[PDB]
């Protein structure tokens, strides 16, 4: 579920 | 520093320092707030966006500039390569350039070196004598004769120009043989004569082209310039034993 | 941190909900943390609602006039005293960065071009090297109790 | 019969007729945005469907509309010159109507409420001038067209290099106008797969999955069905015949009863043809052929209910024996021949893990927003919003038409989004490409790339700001009540304005004029650049677009671009070419009929010219349009041949139609390399306009069609006769019927003397005609910067000579007698400017007193009292211009010093001298002076008299007008009253003012009383007030930068001549730095004295191959042995008999050629005319490639009685002995570029420094020192030369208090230097300390 | 083309045959503005592998050299023996082809006379002492490297001959661009 | 080749100035490297006498009197 994101704002919203 | 007119021109690591203090002087807050770990969780996790976007900004988001679209640049993006580096390998004091013509009247080590360009670059030396032959009080009243361009300057100049060898050099300089000094004679115009024999050793045709023209300053360096590199001693080309001097 | 602060203070009583309360506390920050931390040379907070009714007011002025507006109808419109309408307009603008390419993108950049003026010129500094030689030698050809005092003067 | 024509008949040569004239040569400009603003009711392009393109905004599910009724371009504040002094655009203020209805809340949507808003103001839009050049900041700007990729479909292929095993892996792509992207394309192992813009593959079936069908459906679509029976007899076969293509049957060969082939035998056609004949439809197979096929549809347990095999699923030989016995008998598998029909979507069939709709989106999803977690009602928005949504996505209205096309089917029009039926489309019309039956599209053929002009980019960067305005009104017209707003409190104008201004300003095409000629900018506005936003890029295209295709031939010039970073990226468009509707280019072609060349002409695009047979311009007819040759010369598919007389369609108009308009000028251009022909069209774009250029001795008659196009001439509006000539007015009566119905008059002309161009040339213009000439439509009336009475001379011809003269020519370089510097022909003006600000500082403010501290009236002299220089005071290098000083404090004087103060008592400075000095090394007249003030600072006295003189002049000609248009109203009133009433002789004495009262019969004349009456009221009603207005703007302040108080702003005319380093050129590509200016008598006079007057060098032609300047030397012999042989026959004054009988015999004199000038002209008025222009030399003319043969020449030079050969026997001008073996001498036409000496030669002793590292650099009117770059460091390595590298980086650079002793030491004779270390290396330790990293230095 | 352009540049070439030429004249403009940005990363590579060498040393010492041998174009000749050879040392004293008839000695530099003595025999190699396998550490001896300059004297100690060596090498390439039958092995000497 | 010999020598200057750069600190960095300064484009930057031509005559001295007198 980790797909390589980076930006903390796709990592915020998750 | 401030431009003229009321803007100001900031480098840009006042925009990507401010955004470091600004950031650690939250979280710094909110540990003392005592929020919950869903936030000050998501705050070291920006700050520490905000310090590697300090150091090698570009292997992340690429956080672009405010009030513009161009990214901003950081630290390791200051020494990173232009093709060459960031300290020397630099421009240069006594210098000039100008349209080089022919001139086939000079001998093989000598170039011509224009009145207007030669009273330009021989400058700190021209004082020297208008002070020691006591034509001047003062160096701020040998200013104000170099300007008017007084009759007696013209014979000061040359003599300082008695054995002082200049270095010509033309722009993509493949070779060694691209950098030869010159003994200069003063004529008239703006156009560096130059002799047509060592015209196919710069590669320089006489449509045109430009060359600059150095000055060995020191008491090393125009010997330098006479024992080494002078024009007279180039006639063989380094890559092979085969003349350079060849009547073109 | 605003909200954090909203929920602080809350109190349910007076009956009306939650969002309609924590939207103040909220909107309340992102308006005071952006005038505070959002220039390079920062304008305090008591005149960033000065600079937001010019445009604000500049603006209203735009379509009633249709033209456009000039340096003094807003001190008419406004009621600034005909100056800080002068000084209010030379604060808002941000900083050129020392980087912006300039003219046909080429291997310069804008930092290239600005000298420094700190230095002094070598023909100024060679010359306050050379006055030391009259004044030690002009002053020298004085007497001895008439010079010390006139170096100690 | 023009009547320019006959001041001076240019001699033409020239075979071939003339069907088709050069048209207007900017229509590529002032076309295209006509489009823009003009009011279209209807849906084309242009500001009417741009509003519409987004307008009416329906509110977010509020229901209170905002619809778009229609909009109106108000006029411009200011005209076009007082944009350019004043220093602001010229723009025209938008006006908008909007109407909003507020739909009940509640109750049926019926007409509630509304206010219709009116005009809501929503931007300024820039106006194009009549040239078609804009007006931005007091700067004409000139934005170059763009040669993109169309929007389409552009299957390609890349073979080669990729894998490195051949695998010529194809793929296709869908480009939007505005949108994201699709990108199928093939595996090494054929497998398709999708792609988005740029992320990660895909499988091609999982968006396929995702328009909801299944896998039966998918491979219902892509293949063909063979159905299966099983008759309890071994599994007969169904079979067509043609289903054998190709095959290799290894079976018992049965059908209809005959056993056709051998088992183990490849099938023939004749094989074939054994079926039709049969009616072969069943065969006989047995039961093992058939685990080879995969199942063509479901096939479930019917007896039970389980499924059995689904779709794509490759036979196994126990689901025959399980379907031997299902209950099922209507079998099928698949038509997949592995030579044809590959079974390319059956393998990615399998490779897509997701196998329900629902279950791809979310893939899709996956790796389009990776990271986040999906969902449902947000995965169905992304897709249907990323192509079928009609905002997000819009093809064009084009890429339509190249999308319907390259399907071949049947339509143009059709939805600007994607559907289902074109994403099936392009993957089948892609698979039939990897099959063989399908050839691929490369990128360069002009069919493939359309042109935006300007009309077209600034709408897309207006309507990408209107959208910026529909995000703020809907959340305020939902978010926002609703009570009583109006549509003035949504609507802002500083986003809508800021989306396009933006654009005019900066961009990588809104580019400046490059303004020193009149063909440098006529040839600028035609510019076809393919760089720019959303295009190519100068360092990633390679030698691919960098090339000339065969469609280039008659839309873009191939021998005319730039030879830096960009050759062939700039592209000047060509002569008679024209766009589509679409944008594609096209050409005239005569339409060449079944026999006979007819005349109706066409324009054919680029992929229609490549079907018919077009023959070539030169191919002889027989005055009926019969080709006098069966057989001719045709270019067909892209290539040439020959072909029968009836077999070609259409044939060239002219023999121009290939070049440039840049070089179509140059003279026997089909005689030179096309290297050296290439730098002919660059080196005319910048010869700089000499003070008074005569013409070419040697054109190419396409001179007059560009000093016309463009605006340089002041070309007559209307024909008449001339009224009042002056150097700078022109009055033109006009003539009788072609003068307005009512209250008409005259009209007038203004000139424009000295004036700055953008290179800081001049550009000044001067009258050509005098009193009583009559003037027609077209004509000419002034000349400008480089024009001579309409033709187009951009230099000097002077007599020149090929040969080696002391090594003074060695290289390229050229020789230069005295007689041209004296003559003053190519001495040239150039007008600078000069600006000196007075801010306000925080210190206090600066002043313009013209008190200086510390000055002697030497400096003081010029200026007046009040600051400013004259007008007219010859200044030189270091002169004061304007007396300006600082405030400054904060002394702090040296110990030293301050006792030299106190011994003489020099009063400190309390104000600071920042005037403004003139630039070293410049001379010229102050030709004009210009002072702007912040509205609320006074104006000191000079302030005043120059704005009085304005203030009287303003009104003279502004009223003044009328005494001279008063002077013509009377003229035709008083030549029309006469009857009616007899006042003619008393016409005086009843006074012209007072002719209210009384009048003349009902007719024009009596209609013509009131007509010069009720505006003559307001002739002094109306007109009275446009002396206010323009005295309005007169005595105003004026809109400055903030802080700025006055500005200050003077010119100097300076004029340079000619000398040694000055870059003289000919038109065939031929440079030379000019090497020395020799005495009167030093240069080589032939048998009469007259010396020649530049000496070129003969060892230039043989390399570089361009043979056209000996050519033009010898026909610029021939027209100079005429002027001397007429301007003898004219100084005896012989007769206008005889010089008609020569004058004749040099205009007949060709080889059927077609220009029957003579016999209609005047008696003797107008051949004394015509015979005293042509004494300087009878210009001839020659076309591009219908030139003038050798022959042609010869025969001109013996009629001149000149050697036939070209070459006289000079003598030398020093000893007087003859060179033997005779030169050669001509008239070559010499430009003068502006790459001028006394622009390159800087030089530089000591100066200013940077400021973060401490190097120099050029800013402080002193420029940097040379680069002393890499390269040139490893030649003094080379050499062992060592201390000559330590000064040259340390002392003579970078060291900060080590090269301020190598300056005290050098002004004492004390030349030695103590190095120190540089300070670029300090900031290197500060840099690397500024991260982790720890540097230092050791101690030893 | 199947078609060559058939007139010269005294007499016209008419339109078709000019947009042909147009062509070679554009291959020819694309490349002189290539081959300066690709030969100018070639020589700024090889000035920077070869940047820190230097003549450091009088004469190494070791015996160990390569052989000159002409090279051979099948029948012909690319470079004869003696310019190949000219200006270097000599590690192995080559005698004349009969035994003990030793005409250039050891090490000795063959300068425009030594090949000629040695052109009168009829050697066909000799073993020269190369840069390769000098023996010095942090450098190159001067026998080693051996003759050239632009002055005609052997390479005096301290001479810079690392980087004279690479703009040699990177000068050309700015001109560096780019019967059939095969039948009979015929040659022409016996 | 002559890109991988030129990031293998013993400085780390003569490396950082034309290779990739972040690669070469990165590296130097945590080993502790010691340029000694015995090149030629590793002693143009810090400014000082080239050890090869008319500087190699006063580099027969420097290195005289390290370990010595
Ligand atoms: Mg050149
Ligand atoms: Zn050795």
């Amino acid at each position: 579920e980790i797909g390589r994101t980076t930006d903390p704002v796709r990592m915020y919203m998750r | 520093v401030p431009l003229d007119g009321g803007r100001f021109a900031t480098s840009d690591l006042n925009d990507l320092y401010r955004r470091v203090i600004n950031r650690n002087n939250r979280l710094k807050r909110l540990l003392d707030l005592a929020a919950p770990d869903i936030i000050v969780r998501n705050e070291k996790r920006m700050l520490q966006e905000a310090v590697d976007a300090l150091l090698d900004n570009g292997r992340r988001g690429r956080a672009i500039t405010g009030s513009n679209k161009r990214p901003l640049k950081s630290l390791a993006d200051m020494i990173k390569g232009k093709q060459g580096r960031f300290r020397q390998n630099k421009r240069v004091d006594y210098s000039g350039r100008s349209v080089i013509t022919v001139g086939p009247y000079l001998r093989l080590h000598q170039c011509g070196l224009p009145k207007k360009m030669a009273l330009e670059l021989f400058k700190p030396f021209i004082y020297g004598k208008l002070e020691l032959r006591g034509l001047a009080t003062t160096i701020k009243a040998a200013k104000k004769m170099v300007e008017r361009e007084e009759a007696v300057v013209w014979d000061i100049l040359d003599e300082v120009i008695r054995e002082h060898p200049v270095l010509l050099n033309r722009a993509p300089t493949l070779h060694r043989l691209g950098i030869q000094a010159f003994e200069p004679v003063l004529i008239e115009g703006k156009a560096i004569q130059l002799h047509p024999l060592v015209c196919a050793a710069y590669n320089a045709d006489f449509d045109g082209d430009q060359m600059a023209v150095h000055v060995p300053l020191t008491l090393e360096a125009q010997l330098e310039a006479r024992a080494l590199m002078m024009s007279t001693n180039n006639i063989l080309s380094p890559a092979n034993g085969e003349p350079i001097i060849v009547p073109s | 941190i605003g909200l954090m602060k909203a929920v602080d203070k809350f109190e349910y009583r007076r009956g009306y909900k939650f969002s309609t309360y924590a939207t103040w506390w909220i909107r309340q920050a992102i308006t005071r943390s952006i005038a505070d931390q959002a220039r390079t040379i920062r304008i305090p907070v008591h005149m960033i609602e000065t600079i937001n009714k010019l445009n604000r007011i500049s603006r209203q002025m735009l379509q009633e006039m249709g033209r456009e507006p000039t340096p003094e109808e807003l001190a008419e419109r406004m009621l600034m005293p005909e100056d800080k309408i002068r000084k209010v307009l030379k604060i808002a603008k941000e900083p050129i960065s020392m980087e912006t390419p300039i003219g046909d993108d080429e291997d310069s950049h804008l930092g290239d071009f600005i000298e420094d003026t700190t230095l002094e010129l070598p023909l100024d500094s060679a010359t306050t090297e050379s006055l030391r030689a009259a004044t030690h030698d002009v002053l020298a050809g004085l007497t001895a109790r008439e010079a010390k005092v006139l170096r100690m003067r | 019969y023009s009547y320019t024509e006959k001041k001076r008949i240019r001699k033409d040569f020239g075979k071939r007729p003339q069907v088709l004239d050069v048209p207007y040569l900017l229509s590529i400009q002032l076309d295209s945005f006509q489009k823009f603003i003009e009011q279209d009711p209807e849906g084309q392009y242009g500001l009417e469907a741009a509003f519409r393109s987004v307008f009416p905004i329906q509110s977010y599910s509020g229901n209170s509309e905002l619809q778009y009724v229609s909009y109106r371009l108000g006029e411009p504040v200011f005209d076009v010159q007082e944009c350019q002094i004043r220093g602001v655009t010229y723009s025209a203020p938008l006006r908008v109507k909007l109407r909003l209805v507020i739909y009940e809340r509640e109750a049926p949507e019926g007409t509630v409420k509304d206010i219709k808003e009116q005009e809501v103001y929503m931007g300024e839009i820039p106006l194009m001038t009549d040239n078609g050049t804009f007006v931005i900041n007091g700067t004409e700007r000139v934005i170059v067209s763009q040669l993109h990729r169309s929007p389409g479909v552009f299957f390609d292929s890349d073979k080669g290099k990729t894998h490195s095993s051949g695998k010529v892996l194809y793929n296709a792509r869908i480009i939007p106008y505005r949108g994201s992207w699709l990108d199928f394309e093939f595996d090494p192992k054929d497998n398709l797969f999708v792609r988005i813009d740029r992320r990660r593959k895909l499988p091609a079936t999982i968006i396929l999955r995702a328009l909801n069908y299944t896998t039966e459906q998918i491979l219902d679509l892509f293949f063909e069905k063979v159905i299966f029976e099983i008759r309890d007899n071994k599994l007969q076969m169904e079979l067509v015949p043609e289903r054998l293509r190709g095959e290799t049957a290894s079976f018992d060969i049965e059908a209809n009863g005959k056993v056709y082939v051998e088992k183990g035998r490849r099938i023939t056609a004749r094989h074939i043809r054994q079926l039709e004949k049969d009616d072969v439809k069943l065969i006989e197979v047995p039961v093992e052929y058939i685990a080879g096929k995969v199942v063509a549809k479901d096939y479930i347990d019917e007896s039970t209910g389980e499924l059995i095999c689904a779709a794509n699923m490759e036979l196994s030989l126990d689901l025959l024996a399980k379907l031997s016995q299902s209950g099922h008998k209507r079998i099928e598998t698949l038509f997949t021949n592995d030579l044809d029909h590959g079974p390319y979507i059956s393998e990615t069939l399998r490779v897509d893990p997701t196998n329900d709709r629902l279950s791809a989106l979310v893939e899709i999803y996956r790796m389009m927003r990776p990271g986040e977690p999906p969902t449902r009602e947000a995965a169905e928005s992304l897709f249907e919003n990323l192509f079928f949504s009609e905002d997000r996505y819009d093809l064009s209205a084009v890429g339509r038409m190249k999308f319907n096309r390259s399907l071949l089917r049947e339509e143009i029009e059709g939805s600007g989004i994607l559907s289902k039926d074109d994403i099936i489309d392009v993957m089948k019309k892609l698979i039939d490409i990897r099959n063989g039956k399908g050839e691929v599209d490369d990128i360069d053929h002009l069919g493939n790339r359309r042109i935006r002009s300007v009309g077209e980019m600034a709408e897309n960067q207006f309507r990408v700001g209107l959208v910026r305005v529909e995000r703020a009104v809907k959340e305020r017209l939902s978010l926002g009540d609703l009570d009583t707003l109006m549509p003035q409190d949504m609507i802002n104008a500083k986003p809508i304005s800021a989306a396009v201004k933006e654009f005019f300003g900066s961009s990588q095409l809104s580019q400046f004029m490059v303004q020193n000629n009149p063909l440098s900018e006529i040839t600028h506005k035609r510019r076809i650049s393919a760089l720019g936003p959303g295009g190519l890029t100068r360092e990633r295209a390679g030698f691919e677009v960098r090339d000339v295709h065969p469609t280039h031939y008659g839309r873009v010039c191939p021998i005319e671009t730039p030879e830096g970073p960009n050759i062939g990226l700039i592209n000047s468009l060509s002569v008679y070419a024209q766009t589509n509707e679409y944008g594609f280019l096209e050409t005239p072609y005569r339409k060449v009929t079944d026999g006979v060349v007819t005349d109706e002409i066409h324009y054919l695009s680029a992929i229609e010219e490549g079907n018919y047979v077009i023959a070539q311009a030169n191919s002889n007819l027989d005055e009926e349009g019969h080709f006098v040759e069966d057989l001719v010369t045709c270019r067909s598919k892209g290539e040439s041949s020959l072909f029968s007389r009836d077999q070609v369609d259409y044939m060239d108009v002219s023999t121009q139609q290939v070049v440039s308009v840049g070089a179509s000028l140059i003279p026997f251009l089909e005689h030179d390399d096309a290297n050296r022909a290439l730098m002919g069209a660059n080196m005319q774009r910048q010869a700089v306009p000499t003070l008074r250029a005569d013409k070419p001795l040697v054109g190419t008659g396409m001179e007059r069609a560009v000093a016309v196009d463009s605006g340089v001439t002041a070309v007559a509006k209307r024909g008449g006769v001339v009224q009042y000539v002056d150097a700078s007015r022109i009055v033109i009566k006009v003539n009788e019927d072609e003068m307005y119905p009512g209250e008409a008059g005259i009209d007038i002309y203004n000139l424009t003397k000295y004036t700055r161009s953008n290179q800081n040339t001049c550009i000044n213009q001067m009258p050509c005609v005098s009193l009583g000439e009559p003037v027609e439509r077209g004509d000419v009336l002034a000349d400008g910067p480089s024009t001579d009475l309409g033709e187009l001379a951009l230099g000097q011809n002077m007599r020149v000579a090929f040969m080696p003269w002391n090594g003074y020519n060695f290289e390229d370089s050229i020789l230069v007698s005295e007689r041209v510097v004296q003559e003053d022909r190519f001495t040239t003006i150039h007008i600078q400017e000069l600006a000196c600000v007075s801010r306000d500082t925080k210190l206090g403010p600066e002043e313009i007193t013209a008190d200086i501290p510390n000055v002697g009236e030497a400096a003081l002299s010029k200026l007046d009292e009040s600051g400013i220089v004259y007008i007219g005071a010859e200044v030189t290098g270091g002169d004061i211009l304007v007396g300006k000083v600082t405030p400054k404090g904060e002394t702090q004087l040296t110990p030293e010093e301050k006792l030299l103060r106190a011994i003489f008592g020099e009063k400190a400075s309390d104000v600071k001298d920042s005037s403004l000095r003139v630039p070293n090394g410049v001379s010229g007249t102050v030709i004009d002076v210009q002072v702007f003030t912040r509205d609320g600072v006074e104006k000191d006295k000079r302030a005043l008299e120059i704005e009085e003189m304005q203030l009287k002049q303003a009104k003279k000609d502004l009223s003044e007008e009328l005494q001279i248009l008063e002077a013509g109203l009377f003229s035709r009133i008083r030549a029309v009253l006469v009857a009616g009433g007899v006042e003619a002789e008393k016409l005086d004495k009843l006074p012209r003012d007072r002719w209210l009262e009384l009048g003349l019969t009902d007719e024009e004349k009596q209609n013509q009383l009131e007509q010069l009456a009720e505006q003559y009221d307001e002739l002094k009603h109306e007109f009275e007030k446009k002396l206010e207005a323009k005295r309005r703007k007169i005595t105003q302040g004026d809109d400055l930068a903030p802080g700025v108080l006055k500005i200050v702003k003077v010119y100097l005319a300076v004029k340079r001549r000619i000398q040694p380093g000055d870059k003289m050129a000919g038109r065939h590509g031929n440079k030379g730095v000019i090497s020395k200016i020799n005495p009167i008598e030093d240069m080589p006079y032939d048998e009469n004295g007259t010396p020649v007057d530049i000496v070129l060098n003969p060892l230039g032609v043989p390399s570089r191959m361009n043979i056209g300047q000996i050519l033009e030397t010898h026909l610029g012999m021939a027209a100079k042995g005429i002027g001397d042989k007429i301007n003898a026959m004219l100084k005896q004054q012989q007769e206008v008999a005889k010089l008609r009988e020569f004058i004749q015999r040099a205009y007949d004199l060709g080889a059927d050629v077609r220009q029957k000038v003579d016999l209609s002209t005047f008696s003797d008025e107008e051949v004394m005319r015509l015979a005293e222009n042509l004494r300087k030399g009878m210009p001839i003319a020659t076309p591009v490639f219908d030139g003038a043969k050798e022959a042609e020449i010869k025969e001109l030079l013996k009629l001149g009685d000149l050697p036939t050969s070209g070459q006289i026997r000079l003598y030398d001008g020093r000893t007087g002995e003859q060179f033997e073996r005779p030169v050669t001498v001509g008239y070559m036409y010499m430009l003068k570029l502006n790459h001028l000496v006394d622009d390159k030669m800087h030089a530089r002793s000591t100066g200013s420094y940077s400021l973060v590292t401490q190097q120099p650099l050029g800013g402080k009117a002193q420029f940097g020192g040379q680069r002393f770059g890499e390269m040139e460091v490893w030649a003094l390595e080379a050499y062992g030369a060592a201390y000559t590298l330590q000064e040259m980086l340390t002392v003579k650079s970078d060291d900060v208090n080590g090269r301020t002793k190598m300056y005290k030491n050098i002004v004492d004779g004390n030349h030695q230097m103590e190095p120190g270390m540089p300070e670029s290396f300090n900031v290197l330790l500060k840099e690397i300390r500024s991260l982790g990293i720890n540097i230092e230095l050791e101690d030893e | 083309i199947e078609t060559p352009i058939t007139a010269n540049f005294r007499e016209g070439l008419n339109v078709l045959q000019y947009f042909i030429s147009t062509h070679g004249a554009r291959k020819g403009l694309a490349d002189t503005a290539l081959k300066t940005a690709n030969s100018g990363y070639l020589t700024r590579r090889l000035v920077d592998v070869a940047q820190d060498l230097v003549v450091t040393e009088d004469d190494c010492g070791t015996h160990e050299g390569i052989m000159m041998t002409p090279v051979i174009e099948g029948g012909d000749v690319k470079e004869p023996l003696r310019d190949r050879v000219l200006g270097r040392v000599t590690a192995e004293d080559v005698l004349k082809p009969g035994t003990a008839d030793i005409l250039v000695p050891r090490n000795t530099l063959l300068h425009e006379q030594w090949c000629d003595l040695l052109e009168e025999n009829s050697v066909d190699a000799v073993k020269v002492r190369s840069v390769v396998s000098c023996d010095t550490d942090f450098g190159v001896c001067a026998h080693c490297y051996g003759r050239d300059l632009a002055r005609g004297h052997i390479i005096n100690k301290g001479e810079a001959i690392g980087v004279i060596a690479a703009q040699s090498i990177g000068e050309p390439g700015t001109q560096l661009t780019m019967a059939a039958a095969e039948s009979s092995i015929q040659v022409k000497n016996k | 080749g002559i890109t991988k010999a030129s990031l293998a020598t013993e400085s780390f200057i003569s490396a950082a100035s034309f290779q990739e750069t972040t690669r070469v600190l990165t590296e130097a960095a945590v080993a502790g490297k010691r340029d000694e300064l015995r090149g030629l484009k590793e002693n143009v930057i810090v400014g000082r006498l080239i050890p090869a031509g008319t500087g190699y005559a006063y580099h027969q001295d420097r290195m005289r009197r390290r370990a010595a007198g």
